[PDB]
């Protein structure tokens, strides 16, 4: 079957040449083309050069025209880029796909059906180890609720788990989306929905759950009036 | 269509007697055509080699 | 060199609506365009291609069509899984280009939030950034105008916003006003205020800000 | 050129008038192609879709 699957080297550093592999579920590209599909974070998506499968041709987006290289052989489910020059654009969710061989209406005609799995892979200028909580207490214990909450930034790598009351959640837990920072680093603020009704009594402990560190710092609600 | 077709005669149809057939274009992308269908007796048709040509 | 605007960016439509979305493209490119399907967490599958030829497999309910440089995806039987963004594809000259980004969103669950100011604790204050939230709980829609007053003026990056994506158990929105701003400016300002309007809310309200012990 | 050009009448000049248009086509060999490069005016030319050719 024609199902693709793409890791490469992961999470990268700037101005370097990475190389993302792909590979392929045991659909030879015999006829075919493959090509990537870079996926921005939220919103619009590029496209990135298509190859052709049948020969050594190499096609290129036209402003990265030389920017994307990748290695062909005679078996065709190995299929690796070598994108130089990774630039602060380039992290999102890159994709594999493969070309329609033959069809009614057309032939070559690039309207892809088979996809890969996609993973984000970003261009972080640096590690910087991991996150920290900071605690959100409210004034009292304009509004009467009193919504208390957690703020991790600079977790590294992306992404971290993060739970609430050792995963026995109670109500309506939520967790903001990843947000990147300039520096390269990324910054998340885990506050929790908080009702309006019971106050006082309500216990939102916050489960950072980071893969070496895996702590649970305390978060309770107290007045700051 | 109509099954019927108001068939009095009922002599036959035309069917398995045309040859429904299509043939490349060319196109700007490298090695990409398209299909240009149309209708053509078998009278006007036929087969060297290479099945299905 | 063909991008495809792809009006209009939003709507929201409840199960079965009548909603259309309408491919904006610079230039003509005949009827070679495509269609994606973006469910979140997976890559697009293919909807419509060709412009008018419905995909094998997926239903009937996809009523799409058009030529020359407008192209119109409507949907008859919306369903839960199609709740997704939709990304029309240009295939007739290179390079290729996608969609503008059309998001589509459930029209239920309206439900009010509840604002307040929570100033920092220990943690904040010994470290060198703290943070002044007026938090947003079950609100809707993503249109949460919050305004920061910091010596007369508005800061950004601090303003960490990012609105949660909609939920299935709930269907709503949940927004925080953390400003992780330092202590050089932010201890300085002794007094903040947010200001936060919303139509879901009948009645929008202010919430202002007293610095720490005060 | 130069500067004055005896400009009599102070009307203008072949540019925006003149297109450097810079083809490639065969010679007399069947199997030989090569950029040929011509001037052709504007009223000889008409414009086609991928609006930069
Ligand atoms: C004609 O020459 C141009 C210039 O390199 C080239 O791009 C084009 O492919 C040529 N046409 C042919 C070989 O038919
Ligand atoms: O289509 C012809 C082409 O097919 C494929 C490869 O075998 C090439 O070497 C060959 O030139």
């Amino acid at each position: 079957q024609i199902h693709l699957q793409e890791s490469g080297p992961g999470l990268v550093r700037p101005s370097e040449t990475l190389s993302l592999t792909c590979d392929v579920s045991g659909g030879a590209f015999n006829d075919a083309y493959c090509s990537w599909i870079r996926r921005l974070p939220g919103g619009s998506l590029e496209w990135i050069g298509r190859i052709s499968g049948r020969d050594g041709y190499v096609e290129s987006n036209p402003s990265l025209t030389g920017r994307v290289t990748m290695s062909i052989d005679a078996t065709w489910k190995k299929i690796v880029l070598r994108l130089t020059s990774v630039t602060a654009s380039d992290t999102a969710t890159y994709f594999c796909a493969g070309e329609t061989p033959e069809d009614d209406f057309g032939y070559y005609q690039p309207y892809f059906k088979s996809w890969g799995q996609g993973l984000l892979v970003t261009v972080s200028s640096a590690s910087t180890k991991g996150p920290s909580v900071f605690p959100l207490a409210p004034s009292s214990k304009s509004g009467g609720t009193a919504a208390l909450g957690c703020l991790v930034k600079d977790y590294f790598p992306e992404p971290v788990t993060v739970s609430w009351n050792s995963g026995a959640l109670t109500s309506g837990v939520h967790t903001f989306p990843a947000v990147l920072q300039s520096s390269g680093l990324y910054s998340l603020s885990s506050v929790v929905t908080v009702p309006s009704s019971s106050l006082g009594t309500q216990t939102y402990i916050c489960n950072v759950n980071h893969k070496p560190s895996n702590t649970k710092v305390d978060k309770k609600v107290e007045p700051k009036s | 269509n109509v099954n019927y077709t108001n068939n009095f005669p009922n002599i036959g149809n035309i069917t398995d007697e045309v040859r429904n057939c299509s043939f490349n274009v060319t196109t700007e992308i490298r090695d990409k055509k398209q299909k240009v269908y149309a209708l053509f007796y078998k009278l006007d048709i036929v087969q060297m080699e290479n099945k299905n040509s | 060199d063909i991008q495809l605007i792809q009006s209009p960016s939003s709507v929201s439509a409840s199960v079965g609506d009548r909603v259309t979305i309408t491919c904006r493209s610079t230039q003509a490119i005949g009827t070679d365009l495509a269609w994606y399907q973006a469910t979140p967490g997976t890559a697009p599958k293919l909807l419509i291609y060709h412009s008018f030829a419905r995909h094998e497999g997926v239903p009937s309910r996809f009523s799409a069509g058009g030529s020359g440089s407008e192209f119109s995806l409507t949907i008859t039987g919306l369903q839960p899984e199609d709740f997704a963004t939709f990304f029309c594809q240009h295939y007739k000259r290179l390079p290729l280009t996608f969609g503008g980004g059309t998001k589509v969103e459930v029209k239920r669950t309206v439900a009010a939030p509840s604002v307040f100011i929570f100033p920092p604790s220990d943690e904040q204050l010994k470290s060198g950034t703290a943070s002044v939230v007026c938090l947003l709980n079950n609100f809707y829609p993503r249109e949460a105008k919050v305004q920061w007053k910091v010596d007369n003026a508005l800061q950004s990056g601090n303003s960490q916003e990012s609105v949660t994506e909609q939920d299935s158990k709930d269907s709503t929105y949940s927004l925080s006003s953390t400003l992780t701003l330092s202590k050089a400016d932010y201890e300085k300002h002794k007094v903040y205020a947010c200001e936060v309007t919303h139509q879901g809310l009948s009645s929008p309200v202010t919430k202002s800000f007293n610095r720490g012990e005060c």
